[PDB]
Order: C-alpha cells, then structure tokens, then sequence
C-alpha cells in the first residue's frame, strides 16, 4: 500500500515541506535519507513504505514532487536542510510565474511543464505496486496552483480514470484575503474541480488564524503553524494506512462511506485537540470531550456555520489510546444532541477509524503532545453558502469587466466565465435540493 | 468420521476463528507449537472431526482463512496459535472489499472465490464422512458479507446435502461503525434465507450488553466478544467429540429446532458466565444453569424473547449431571411460563447431555432457540433500508458496478415476506 | 495578603480533619446512613451507561 | 554554605521518589513571567512537596540563586536553581 | 419448605433490614463472612427459609435492597454482615424521589420496578413453596413509600394468594422530619388498605419512649431502634425456623386477627426490655413477660389501646415454658379489665409456644394486636392532610407530574372510611 | 454526582474566591491543583494529579479577573473557565442587558456545555451575583434566561445580594434591583437573600471584628455555601439533597425567597468558654440579630424551615431543639403548614480557615427558612424606587441604551404584582 502526493503552487510545497518534516520525524527518517536504528515500535516493519520508497539502501526519498513555476521557493527547498532527502528530478521548478492569472497559468505556461509532471509521476507509479490513490494540495487563489492545476487534475484524469485524487485546497476566506484578481481563478478551479477532484477537503486560511488566536494563543500566527496544523490533519488522516489499528480504513473507505452522489463532495474539516501546552495539562483527555470539540463551528477548519446546514455523512479518525467501547459511548452521545441534526437521507451517518499510535510532536511546533487526538471529516451543506457567497463577490467584478484584458490576452475568452458562473449556479441548487 | 470444515470470512470471521481454534485446540489439548501436550486418553480419539494429523502427532486445523487485507494476516499470526494453521489454506486477495458489498460479489469476489473454492474442495474430500459446513462472517463488511455469501452460494449448488452453519453478526443501530451497513446486511440476509441451513444470530450489543452487566469487565475489547463466541462454537459441537447421556449431532439439532425450511434464525446464550466479585457467592446446580439460560438478558441478540413466541429450544448440557433434573426443569420452565410459547408444538424444548465439560469448568449449557422474536431486528435494518432507499442515497456506488435497481427491490420483497412468515407463524391458531 | 498566610499555615502542618462519628450510650456502633463512597456510586459513574 | 544543603535536598527528596519529578513541576508552572520566583512562594513550595529544611538552608538557597540587582533575600532565579537542582539529582 | 423472601425500601427500610438480617445471622450461627459455624444441629433444618445453599457452607440471604440513592447500598456494604448479600439482589437506581410521593410512584418508579421486579420473581421462582412476602419500609420519604407501594400492588397483582407482611413506619408530629409527610402518608396509607395483606405499624416516637423509659439509655440512635424492630420482626416467624409445642405460621396468626379483610392494621410490643442497670434485679417468669406486653408504654405504636378495644390479640412466645401458666395468664388478663376487649368475639387471644429463645435469653415474647385504637393516628394524619390541601401547598409539585386532584380526593375519602368503620366497630 | 456553580460580577467572583479556597481546604488540594472521592462533585480528575473544579468566573471589568489569575491560586483555575470581557456596564442594566453582553454571554454559554457533558449526576447549577452592579444584574438575567432555556427542567439555585436598605455603595441601584428581580422571579428556582448591613452587624456582635472588609463576609458565605453541600459532599445519618429545597420550601411556585442564619458564629476566645450544644445553636439560627438579611420575621410568619447540622450532632437532640422550637410562640408559623421543618444531619465538622476568625467547632447549623418579611423587603426597596423615578431622574442614561419606560412600568407593577401575592399568601 502506497499513496503519493503532489504539490501545487507556492502554498502547495510549503504545505508539503511542513508535511514531510513531519513524516520524517514520525517515521525516524534522518532528514540526510537513512534511519540510524532498524528497530521499529508500533505498527511494525514496512510501515514507512506508504510515503518513502527504498531507492538503493541508506535512503528512503519520498513519493512526492514539489511542481511550481517561480523558482524562489523551490530553490529554497533544494539549498535548505533536506538536500540529501528529496531527488534533484522530483522538485520540478518553472521559470517564469504564472502571475495570479488562471489563463495565463492555464493555456500559457503550464504547457510546456505538465508534460514533465506527467512523465515523472509515471514513473513514481510504475516504481509503486500498491497505489490507493493521488492527493493534491494547491490554493485557487494563486495562478500555478488555479491554473495549472486544473490542466493536471483533467490530465492525470484522461491518463488513469477512475482513481482516487483528494483534493486538499485553500478557498480564499470571506474577509480575510491576500490578493485581488482571485475570485476569476477560484471560479475558473471550480468548474473542474467539481468533475475531476474525487474528494474535496475545504481549508479557509481565516479560520486556522482564529484557531490559532484562539486555542494555541500564539497572538502572531504565521504560515508555518497553518503548515504544521494541515501536516497534523493529514498524518491523522493516513495513520490507519501507515499502522495498526482497531478498525483501520484506507483511502477507498472515504469515497464509499462520505460521497452520496458523484457530483457533491466538499468536506468540512475538524481536529481536536487544538490546545497549547499549558492548557494541556488542566485540561483531560478522554473520548467524549475531544468528540464534543470535533463538531463544534469554533474548532472547524472553514469559516461556515454547519448549524444552518445538515450532515448527511461524518468521518471520524482516532488515535493514540482510543478503544472501541468508549469512542462508540461517544458517538451514541452526539446522536442524542438535537442542536445537530442530519438529514434524513443517512440515519447511521457515522464512520469510525481507531488508530493506536498517538501523534506525534515536533520541536518547535505549538501543539501538545497528547494521548488522543480526533480528525474529524463530514459532509453538509454549507459548502452552498460558502459557494454563493464567493459567486456574489466575483459577480460584482465581471459587471464591469475588470481585470478581463489580462486573461482574453492569454488565450482564453469570455464564454468559460459565463459557463463557470453558471456551473456554480447549478451546483447552489444542487446543494439546495440536496438540502430538502 | 464425522466431519467439520471451517471457513472464515473477513477480519471479524479471522479474529472470530483465531479465538475459536484458540479454544478447541485448549480443549483437545495441544501446545502452541501444534503438537500433542493433553492429559485424558478421551481427546485422541475424536480429533479428526477438526484435526488432520500431518506428522509426529502434529495435528493442524481443518480451516480456510479468506479475506482480502494483508492487515488481518499479521493479526492472526500475530497472536498464539498462530503457526498452527496449514500455510496453503491462506487463500488471499490483496484489494480489500471496502465495506461494499458490490465489491466482494461481483468484481472482487468473482475472480477470487475460485481459489478458495479450490481449496475448499480439496480439504473437504480429503476426509470420509463431511458433517456439514461451518461459517463465520459478518453482515456489515465487504469481503465478509459479500464474498461469504458468494461462497455460500457456491457450496450450496455444489454440497445440497450436507449441513450449514453460519455465525454472522449483524450490524445494529445502537453500535454502528459504517455508514452503508443496511444496504449490505439486506442483501446478505437476502442470500442467506435461500442457502444457509441455519443460522446462528449473534450481534456486539448484546455481546457488549453481557461483558458489562453480568462479566462486569472494565475494557470489554473486541477478544472478550470473541471469546464469548468462540465458547458457543465449542458448545454447539461438543456432542461430536465427546461421549455422552444423550448425543446430539448438527442435523438432530436442525431437524428438532426448524419447523419450516425458511425459518432457519436463531438467537444465542451461554451458561454461566459470572462476575469474579460474585464467584464466591454463587452455586453450581443445574437450576442455576437454566436460570441464567433462559434469561432474556443473556441472549447474544438484540431481541427481547419477550416480545414474541418461542416455536422451538434446544439446551446442551456438559458435564456430569442427572438427566432427571435438566427433564424436570425443562418441563417447568415449558409449563410455568405457558405463554411464551407456540401452542401448536407441544414439547418444545429438546435437550442433550455430555459428560466432557470445557477446559477450567464443572457444568456448562447452551442455548439454540429458534424465536419469532427475530423479526424485530429485521424490521429495525428494513426500516433503515427503506429510508435509504426511498431516494437513492450512496447507490451510485453499487448500481456503477454491475447491479441494478431489481436487486434492492428483491432485497427488500424478501425480507419483508419473511417477516410477515414469522408473524403470520406467530399469531396461527391451533385450530 | 488574605491568603497567602493562609496558604503557608495549611502547608506547614496539613492536617485534614477525618469525619467524626458519635457513639452511641451502647456497645453499638453509630453506622452511618448513607456513603458517598463505595461501588455503587462507581458503577453509576461507568461511561456505559451513556451508549444505552 | 548552600551546596551541602541543596545536597541534603536532594538526598532527602531520594526517598519519596514521587516527590523529586514534583517539585520541578511546581517551579516550572508556578513561575512567574520571567525565570523568577518570590521568597514566601519558594517556601511554601518546599512545604509542600514534602521537604522539610531549617530556615537557614533556606535563607542561604536564596542567596546562592538570588538574581542580580534585587534584595539578597527577596526572590529566587527559578530557571537558574531547577537547571543546578537537575545535575545534583542526575549526579545522585 | 416454607420460604420468606425480604423485600427494604428506602434508607428506614434498608437499615432496618441490615440490622434483621444481622441479628437472624447470629441467630443460626453464620459468620459475617457468610459460612456456618453453629453448634447445634436445630440450626440447620429450618435456614431455608431464609438463605440459600451457594457452596461449601455458604448461605446468602434472601432479600432484595431498594433505595434510590447510592448512600444506603454504600452503607449497607461497608458495615459488618454486608459481605453475605449477593450484588445482583442490590436492585438500584440513580436519581432519586427525595420526599416526593409522585416521583416515585409514577416516574421513577416506572423505570426502576422492572429491575426489581424481574429479580423479585427470579429468585421467588427458585424456592418450591414461598410462605410469602416481607416488607418493611417508610411511609416519609420518597423511594419507600411510593416505589414500596407500587411493588406491593404489583406483586399483588403476580403473587395474588401468597402472603404479606408489611413492617411500615409512620411519621408522627411530635417527631417529624419532613414537611410534605402527610402528602405521602396519606395514599400509601390509601394503597395499603386494598394491597397489604396485613399491616404491623411502627414509629419512631414511640421506639424513642421505649428507649427512654425502659432502656433507660441516655443516646438512641437509630441502631437501637432498628434492633428493637429486628427483634420483633425476627420473633414472628420463629415458629417456621424451630419447632414448639404450639406452632403458628403466618397465616395462621393473619386468620385469628382478622375478622373483616380491610382491618389489617396491628399495633405491636415486645418483651422482655430492661436497662443494663437494672437486668441484675429481676426474675425472669411468664407473669414478667404477659405483664410488660399489655403494657400500654410498651406498643410500638403511636395509639394508646386504652383509648379503644382489643377487637382481637395474639401473643408469640419462645423458650422452654409451661403452656398452663401462659393459658392462665391470658385468661387471668382477660377477665380482669372486661372493658377492653369486644363482646362480640369471645376469646380474642391467639398463642403460640416456640421452645427456642433469642441468644442470650431463655424467656421472650411478642405481641401483634388488632386494635380498634389504630385509628387515632390516621386521624392525626388525615387533620394535617386536610388543613393543607385545603390550600393547595405544595400542590403544584404533585399535579405537575401527572397526578390531579381526583388521587387527593380519593385518598381522605378512603382514609374518611377506614376511619370510619375503625370507629363502627368500637 | 456533580454540581457547577457560575459567579457574575465583581461580587459573585471574590465570593468564589473564597468559596473555592474553603473547598480546596476541606478536601486537602494544595492550592497548585493536586492532592498529597468525596470530593468529585466539585473537582475533576483531570490528566493525572490534577484536580479542577466545575466553575466558571464571568465579569466585563477585566482587573478583578486579572488579579485573580495571578492570586494565590493561578494554577488551580482552569485558564479558559475565567471569562473575562473588554468594558464593564457601569452600573447600567440597559448597558449589560442590550450593547456588551451578546458577545460575552455566548461564549459563556458555549463553555458552560464543556462543563455540563463531562458531569453525569449534575445536580443543577446555582448562581452567585449581586443586582446592585451592571455586569451582574443586566447580563446575569440574559445568561440566566438563557440557561432557562437550554436546560429548564435543571435547578438553578440563586444567591443574589440585593442593595441594604439603608448603607449602600451606589446611586442608581433601585433601578438595577427592579429590572432584575423582575426577571429573577421567573427564572430561579430558589433565590438565597444576602444583604450586607446584617453580615456587618454579624460580624460585630458576635465575631466582635471591630473593622472588618469583604473578605469576612465572603468567608461565611462560603461557611453557610459549604454547610449546605456537605450533604451531597461527605457522608451523614439523614441527608437532604438539592431537589429537597424545592420540595419542603417552596409551597408555591411564584414563591421562592429564602432567608438565610448561621450558628454559631464565635470566636476563638469565646469557644472555650461556651458550652457549644445542639440546642442554643438552634437557638441562635432563630434570633433576628444572627441572620444574613436585615429583615425580622417576627414581623411575618414562617412558611418552611431546613436545619442542617454538622459533625457531633445525634436525631435525639435535634428533635428536642425543634420540638422547644416549635413549642414556643414568640415566633409564629402559618396555619396551612403544621410540619414546616426539615432536618438535615452530616457528621463532616465544618473545617476552620487558618488566618481566619472562626474557632474550631464540633456542630454548626446552617437554617434557610421562608417567610415573609421578604414582601417587607421588597416593598421598602419599592417606596425608595418610586420616590425618584416620579422626577425621572438618571432615566436618560437608560433611555440612551435602547431600552424604554415600557419596561420601567411592568417591572414597577410586576413587584407590586409580587407584594399582593406575598400578603395573600401570609394570611
Ligand atoms: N457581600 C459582598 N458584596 C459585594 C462584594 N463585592 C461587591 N459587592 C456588592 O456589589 C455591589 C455592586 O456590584 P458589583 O459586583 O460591585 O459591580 P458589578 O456587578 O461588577 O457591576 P459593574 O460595576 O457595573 O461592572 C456593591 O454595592 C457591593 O455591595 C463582595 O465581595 N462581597
Ligand atoms: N464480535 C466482533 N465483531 C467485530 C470484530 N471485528 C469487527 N467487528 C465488527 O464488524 C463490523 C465491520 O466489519 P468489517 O471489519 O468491515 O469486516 P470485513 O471488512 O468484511 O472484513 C464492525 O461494526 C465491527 O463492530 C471482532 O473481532 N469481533
Ligand atoms: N426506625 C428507623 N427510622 C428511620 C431510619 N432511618 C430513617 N428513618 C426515618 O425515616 C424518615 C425519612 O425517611 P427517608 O430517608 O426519606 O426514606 P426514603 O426517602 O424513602 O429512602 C425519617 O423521619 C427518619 O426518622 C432507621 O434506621 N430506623
Ligand atoms: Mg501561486
Ligand atoms: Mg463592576
């Protein structure tokens, strides 16, 4: 069993050095490329074999490559600590940027580059044997990761099929906002992100920031900790593949038991305990208290209110000291709290995933090294406000037909605007029956 | 001579039957390392009914191991008695159902259930006289309802005559880990109604039920559920492998517990299990044994025997006990509570006794009683069935296998004149 | 400056005051009426009970 | 002459051994803003971890650790006095 | 054989069945650890009726506890002899009535009397031939009188013709703990008169005086109250546990008490009771005993006999004694104040002869008398029940849970009744 | 079984910090959070060696909060239990009840339900706060309305501290007082009347303090909070619960004041020389001059009594005391309530607080009767209320807020509603 996964844009590879420091850590990997001691505790043998793959001996690289067209970051990678770690031929690096410009990025630029992802993703996947699937990371607000990375999700789509791609993106946030042109490129992602992503996770930047303010009290939150907080979510997300557990579930799980119709996946995520080290210690760690937390709007990842919607499915990822008995008591619990409701689409909305092996913390960081831990992915409809709320912002815009020169320059026209507002438009009452 | 074959389905059907070949190689008394170690000249001479004896009085299990994730291999092996089991009866696919049950009976199970087919055949003929077939599965997984049944199946066109047992368990809304749990416990009820001989009810909320109330354990784990149901596999065949008062084979419990060849559901319990704070306290007496048999709390289902009629029951006793006693208890447990019972079968209890008790205990019971009660549990998975259903909810993923939208219409037809059968049964008249 | 010498008075002899029971004109033991220790209470507190 | 009663302290916490993890627990979360601890807290800390010590030894602690430019018996460098109390434990 | 089968409510009915079943233990010679170690062999022949067989000399008693709260289980185990009852008789629910009739007769109760009654008919399933039912409880607090009266009328319901005694006590004005005492007394009271098979009436004022005047003790808590109370209960049925020369089991004392079935309400005594002090300076003869038991200072009730008719009596003795001077005593008391007893039932004295004392002693007796005084204290009830609800205090506590004002009526209409007919028959 | 309480204000929070210091001292929890199971009703066994308790600290002025945090007890609290907001109402109940406390009261709220899931046996929540205050009066109805709400059928005892009739801190208070005993009426299931003049004169006459402060009288209102949980708390021959109030104390359900004694209440002197009984100090938690509210009952008549006793304490004595109690006819009951008493028994002494000035005791009580001299007390803070609402003084610092004289005149004619009840009732 093996996943690989690809980064997207200036956000993408930072997500991905965040990640991967984090794996290194967590499987004993000596950023250099070998592990000083064979001895393995928990999950046994073979289990780092999922993210590193055994190239000679004394070296496990990763099954990953860091895809992006301004080289300043991707260089930074290569000159940083872990030279020795990633392959010279997997940080594949433009020359020129895409300039926040999804035509530009889209029909342009990423012509001459996405041949060279595809022709080395190949051969990742030939080296593996056990492929679960793909998962991205990548913000539409950028132009590589908007641009691009629609052209590479439609491309690795016509070359594979059917597999598995989640799609870990960065909405840009109600408010909160870096740049200016950004709704064009969040539109133009969605229209293929609705037919090309198996499984959508939302990430808004506004809310990790409360989060951060809120939970972990650092008062001046960078991009690292957001970094170090999605490498959180993502490890608690592949744990049951990479050890034992009770009841593990791999990739396949998610799509069965989260996915009710093949046109509406955008899931909400949640993580619990997000608490600093003093907190940790007045504080107890039982299931039913991180359960609680898991649903609550003040620790979600994306700034929406799941009370104005309903849950037609949830997911739930445990780990470290989690046993069946009491994680089902939770669950029995929440199912008795009519501030919640599902929809009755779905009356056993529920999956549980029990893990053994607890999280595992890095010098540095701000989380607490904890007993337990819950990531949580369900499935609602608030992702139709947050859709609609975006399309009213990027509809002011295109009345007077701003910023349009640029992208009609590139090589695109205007019909595709008309085509993704509508497509969006379709997809608000999709979500609104689906509500009913 | 007589003859038992095990099959084990999914990773619950694995754990299941690591506990239970845990339990009756204790019992038979060999070692871990698989040879002979055990103390009474009774053992030996009834072994071959689960044993093959290969070399040196090594005796290896007559089982099949099928699923289809690495994971659930390292468990078994992971535990004791685990080198035991034969190497090539590990028939094994490597993709992993995936909680569908599409999955594991038409793209995964078609190709796979060939070699397990194979092996099947080639263990089943190596013996004389093959008593029957037994089973051990789950209703909620992919590669355990689905696959299971699909071998079901394969067997039943292939052996019509020899017995069937299957221990599922089925999923309840009380304790529930998935999400598409209905739409595969249907459909495996669906096939189980037309080709199991009998089937043996179990669920973990009533197991979870007597591992807090009457064992009162702290962390009742999933090896005290699989304990609890490995005792009853032994207790259900001890009459095979140990002399006794009054024998009992598969087929004498079949043809004295099922009225009606659909009506082939039972509910399970064990006699005694009591708390280590009230060991001191309680007696060992045949009326303690029927007093906690009987018991509506006991039973490893939930459905309350209360709530319906009892056709038929069956106890087996072990150990050396008078049959005076378990006669006389039997008819004033079938006369005081005069109710509880079907009017058009008199005598509806039938009752064996062995003189072998298990490992580390004096007297044992166990119960088989074939209750209208059972229909509840189907009407609470239809009813969610139903809810599902109605508006085409998580379908795409079975009807964008192979299946079409008659198969759940079927499904459901099915279940639901079953349930009317046990009702109609229920509420008959003598006259 | 209320507690503080509160505190290291308490810290500096910790005696805590055991529940005094008065005995009965008998030979007899008074055997109090309830107890808020015991497994009973224990049981309660099972987590259990909540799954149903 | 503090050394011989920060190693009577550390002796006499040898036993207990519950009681030697707790009080660096008790300088590390009652610690104020900076590495600083007050002369009435540094005691009632010493009472109640166990440690019985005559008010000399105590006095003469404070001096030994106390931070540059305060009263010579007003307050105790906590970071400085955990950090020498971990080799003298380490040490035994 | 014949079978008695306990049944506690509430925390009164809990300790004072811990303290029965202490002193009925050291009766038969079981160590608290709960395996025999008697002497003789006449206390082996007759414990069925009140232990069962586990192993290895071995005898748990057969009782179920009920309360509502977790104070009187955590009590009853950590006191002496708490180590012999069987957890899974320890039926036990959560929330608790706390002083309410309604929460524990129609809510609580609904939850809670499963669980009770499901162990009650296991283990009265178990024995052959069950003698009856025995209660005892309060009539004040919540969880015993409520939850204790609907167990009685269910298992009137279950059991119809076994019998049942109920060891009940009364709360007094003169010594009242709680405000809404007569709110609960009242219907219990109104339950009981159609349930109850028949009815012995204690209270605590009453045990208070004894153990002041007699005992002579200067403290009483409530463990010499419960033992006086033990010692009655166990003397009822010593005649099933030892033989005699007159034996007497519980219906047979029910018949020669009960004239009419709804007059089952009996004031009750016991004797011998001296003070420490004075035990040195007294013989111990049968006039001793027949001179204290008519007694009137000496009931255990809160109604003075005086005060009304003997409409009949019964009498309880044990020990090696001489049926001539008890026949001549009760006729002596007969015929001496004629004006207290009814003349429409001559001989309206009952007797029994058991040869086996309580340890300790060599004479003892009891007294269970049928009384037409009992109706003084329903009176004292019934005018605080009536001054009250004339107001309608406290009322929103019990309307607002399902009962309406039609239990009320119904209940002083009944209790109007009883009284009644009690007064007809003086 | 568990129990959380929830302080409001500047007041409700220092009476926490006593309250809570006494609990820690009962108990034997140093003041870091960690001992050297009685105590679970207050405390939960957090992590491994740490003991927290079931409270919440809530007030708009953050200096008070702030000095808590960094008091004695810094790491006894659990940091995000103590709510502290941005701006306080001023002595405003317009401005606590419509402008700050929508932001603050949500989230307060929000936390509370972190409190609620990991208790199981919750009895029911009781407030601690004062209506003369903005914070406390304004807020504190919005967030009791809202727990009404959210839970209803859970009890939610009440100690609020209604300005003295004649020393008083503040100006615009009769305001304040009247728009929250108007939702105060509905809302608490007991209400426990405090005032300040009768625990100064308490603390005069008996514990002969010439000068004391706050902190005094926050430490017997702990004693008193104390003496009535130690039912729930420690073991005892015949306890009473909290549901016990509700059921032997308030015979309506519009009626639910409850004034409060405490005996004995001596010093340490005087200890060794008193021969402390069970009867004098029923005796004593029956005088006017030893009560917590500056109001004499022998002006009305007693609806209900509830005597709790501690430590060497036996059922003989205390029904004697009450029978002499009851016999005597200086004090006077209500006709329709013959049995107005309910005795509550613990055997746990009352603990003593070193520095304190309180002795060493063997039995105490604690006495929480009806009565209704409370119509007295209400219709005095009435007169003083309309007396210059008819010049409409201050009023333009409500009107400015968002409320109106709409809610001036119901409150005026709901206490008046209040009073005509209270002297129907007495009759
Ligand atoms: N008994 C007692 N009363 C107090 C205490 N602190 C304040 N009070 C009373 O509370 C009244 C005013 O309410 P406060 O709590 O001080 O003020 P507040 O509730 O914070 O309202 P704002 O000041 O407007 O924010 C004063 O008149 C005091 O009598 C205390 O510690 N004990
Ligand atoms: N009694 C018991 N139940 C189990 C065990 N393992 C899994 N289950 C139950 O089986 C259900 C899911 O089965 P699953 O793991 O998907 O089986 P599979 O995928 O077909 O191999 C869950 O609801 C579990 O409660 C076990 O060892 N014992
Ligand atoms: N004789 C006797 N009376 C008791 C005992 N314990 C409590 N009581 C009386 O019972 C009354 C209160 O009953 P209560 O505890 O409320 O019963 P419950 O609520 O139903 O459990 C009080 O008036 C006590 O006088 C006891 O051990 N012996
Ligand atoms: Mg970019
Ligand atoms: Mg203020």
């Amino acid at each position: 069993r093996e996943v690989i996964s690809i980064h997207i844009g200036q956000a993408g590879i930072q997500v991905g050095n965040a990640c991967w420091e984090l794996y290194c850590l967590e499987h004993g990997i000596q950023p250099d490329g070998q592990m000083p001691s064979d001895k393995t505790i928990g999950g046994g043998d073979d289990a780092f074999n999922t993210f590193f793959s055994e190239t000679g001996a004394g070296k496990h690289v990763p099954r990953c490559i860091f895809l992006d067209l301004e080289p300043t970051v991707v260089d930074e990678v290569r000159t940083g600590t872990y030279r020795q770690l990633f392959h010279p031929e997997q940080l594949i690096s433009g020359k020129e940027d895409a300039a926040n410009n999804f035509a530009r990025g889209h029909y342009t630029i990423g012509k001459e580059i996405v041949d060279l992802a595809l022709d080395r993703i190949r051969k990742l996947a030939d080296n593996c044997t056990g492929l679960q699937g793909f998962l991205v990371f990548n913000a539409v607000g950028g132009g590589t990761g908007s641009g691009l990375g629609s052209l590479l999700l439609e491309r690795l789509s016509v070359d594979y099929g059917k597999k598995s791609k989640l799609g870990f993106t960065v909405y840009p946030s109600p408010q909160v906002s870096t740049a200016v042109v950004e709704p064009y490129n969040s539109v133009l992602s969605t229209h293929s992100l609705l037919e090309h992503t198996d499984v959508a996770v939302m990430l808004d930047n506004e809310a990790i920031y409360d989060i951060c303010r809120r939970s972990l009290d650092i008062e001046r939150p960078t991009y690292t900790n957001l970094n170090r907080l999605i490498a959180q979510v993502i490890s608690s997300l592949t744990a049951s593949l990479r050890f034992d557990g009770a009841l593990n579930v791999d990739i396949t799980e998610f799509q069965t038991n989260l996915v009710p119709y093949p046109r509406i996946h955008f899931m909400l995520s949640s993580y619990a305990p997000i608490i600093s080290a003093e907190k940790a210690y007045h504080e107890q760690l039982s299931v039913a208290e991180i359960t609680n937390a898991a649903f609550e709007p003040a620790s979600m990842m994306v700034k929406c209110d799941p009370r104005h919607g309903k849950y037609m499915a949830c997911c739930l990822m445990y780990r470290g000291d989690v046993v069946p008995k009491d994680v089902n008591a939770s669950v029995a619990t929440i199912k008795t709290k009519r501030t919640i409701q599902f929809v009755d689409w779905c009356p056993t909305g529920f999956k549980c995933g029990i893990n053994y092996q607890p999280p595992t913390v890095v010098p540095g960081g701000d989380l607490a090294k904890v007993q337990r831990a819950v990531c949580m992915i369900s499935n609602s409809t608030a992702i139709g406000e947050i859709f609609s709320r975006l399309d009213h912002k990027f509809d002011l815009m295109y009345a007077k037909r701003a910023f349009v020169h640029w992208y009609v320059g590139e090589g695109m026209e205007e019909g595709e605007f008309s085509e993704a507002r509508e497509d969006l438009a379709a997809l608000e009452k999709d979500f609104e029956e689906v509500g009913a | 001579m007589r003859e038992i074959v095990h099959i084990q389905g999914g990773q619950c059907g694995n754990q299941i039957g690591a506990k239970f070949w845990e339990v009756v190689s204790d019992e038979h008394g060999i070692d871990p390392t698989g040879t002979y170690h055990g103390d009474s000249d009774l053992q030996l001479e009834r072994i071959n009914v689960y044993f093959n004896e290969a070399t040196g009085g090594r005796y290896v299990p007559r089982a099949i191991l099928m699923d289809l994730e690495p994971g659930t291999m390292d468990s078994v092996r992971s535990g004791p008695y685990g080198q035991i089991f034969r190497p090539d009866n590990f028939v094994f696919g490597q993709t992993g159902a995936g909680n569908n049950w599409a999955k594991g009976h038409y793209t995964e199970g078609a190709e796979l259930i060939d070699s397990v087919l194979d092996v099947v055949r080639k263990e089943a003929e190596s013996c004389d006289c093959l008593q029957g077939f037994q089973v051990c599965h789950s209703l909620g997984g992919g590669t355990g309802s689905g696959m299971g049944t699909l071998l079901i199946s394969k067997i039943r066109e292939e052996y019509p005559d020899r017995m069937m047992l299957t221990f599922s368990v089925v999923p309840s809304p009380k304790v529930s880990d998935t999400v598409v749990e209905p739409y595969n416990a249907t459909l495996s009820v669906h096939q189980l109604v037309e080709n199991a001989d009998e089937c043996m009810v179990l669920d973990n909320e009533a197991l979870y039920d007597i591992c807090f109330r009457t064992l009162k354990l702290t962390t009742p784990t999933f090896g005290d559920l699989n304990h609890l149901i490995s005792a009853v596999m032994s207790g259900i065949t001890c009459c095979l492998r140990f002399p006794g008062q009054l024998n009992a084979d598969l087929r004498k419990l079949a043809v004295n517990l099922i009225p009606f060849p659909r009506l082939h559901f039972f509910m399970v319990g064990f006699t005694p299990l009591t708390s280590r704070g009230s060991q001191q306290y309680r007696a060992l007496t045949v009326p303690e044994l029927t007093q906690q048999m009987w018991d509506a709390k006991n039973m490893m289902c939930a459905a309350d025997p209360r709530h319906g009629r009892y056709l038929t029951a069956s106890a087996l006793f072990r150990g050396r006990m008078s049959t005076k006693e378990v006669d006389e208890q039997m008819l004033n447990v079938q006369n005081k509570n005069s109710s509880y019972f079907v009017e058009w079968i008199p005598n509806n209890v039938k009752s064996s006794v062995c003189d072998i008790p298990p490992k580390g205990l004096k007297m044992s019971a166990t119960f088989i009683g074939n209750s209208t009660a059972i229909q509840e549990m189907f009407k609470r998975v239809s009813e969610q069935f139903t809810a599902m259903f109605r508006r085409k909810a998580f379908l795409h993923w079975y009807t964008g296998e192979g299946m079409d939208e008659m198969e759940f219409t079927e499904a459901e037809s099915n279940m639901n004149d079953l349930v009317s059968e046990y009702q109609q049964y229920q509420d008959a008249s003598a006259e | 400056a209320a507690t503080q010498p509160a505190a290291l008075a308490t810290a500096e002899n910790p005696t805590r005051t055991q529940t005094l029971r008065p005995l009965g004109d008998s030979g007899l033991m008074p055997q109090p009426g309830q107890k808020p220790k015991g497994f009973a209470r224990d049981e309660l507190d099972k987590p259990h009970h909540r799954t149903g | 002459e503090a050394y011989s009663f920060l190693d009577g302290l550390v002796l006499e916490l040898a036993s207990r051994p519950g009681s030697l993890s707790l009080l660096e627990r008790k300088l590390v979360t009652l610690e104020n803003n900076q590495s600083l601890m007050s002369a009435e807290d540094f005691k009632l800390v010493l009472r109640q971890v166990g440690s019985q010590l005559p008010e000399d030894g105590i006095a003469a602690l404070l001096t030994r650790y106390a931070p540059a430019g305060s009263r010579p018996g007003t307050r105790l460098d906590a970071a400085a006095f955990r950090n020498d109390l971990r080799a003298a434990s380490t040490a035994a």
